[PDB]
């Protein structure tokens, strides 16, 4: 879903929803990933979308 | 015997207010629009 992932990336950010995603968070999640990750896994009010 | 005159049944209709009753709504976002010039994501490339 790599290629649709981004349309739909572009589709939320272009309606104003600020979504994080690893290949645009890349300099952040580079740090540490699974921080990256457990960032948004711990908080409770950031909406989760799952592409299957 | 004895006439119904007096005690006669009654029939029963409920005074409906659906004549003012408001109307159930159906909400659409006003998608930005990509017809319209939005923006793209700057996929980057090195020339090296």
């Amino acid at each position: 879903t790599a290629m649709e992932v981004v349309k739909f990336v572009n589709f939320l950010l272009v309606n104003g929803f600020q979504t994080a995603i690893d290949i645009f968070e890349d300099r952040i999640r580079g740090i540490d990933i699974i921080k990256w990750m457990e960032r948004y896994l711990r908080d409770k009010t950031v909406m989760i979308i799952v592409a299957i | 015997v004895r006439e119904p005159g007096s005690q006669a049944c009654l029939a029963i209709d409920p005074l409906v207010g659906e004549e003012g009753g408001a109307a159930v709504a159906k909400l659409e976002p006003h998608l930005q629009p990509r017809g319209q010039p939005a923006p793209q994501p700057l996929h980057t490339l090195v020339l090296a």
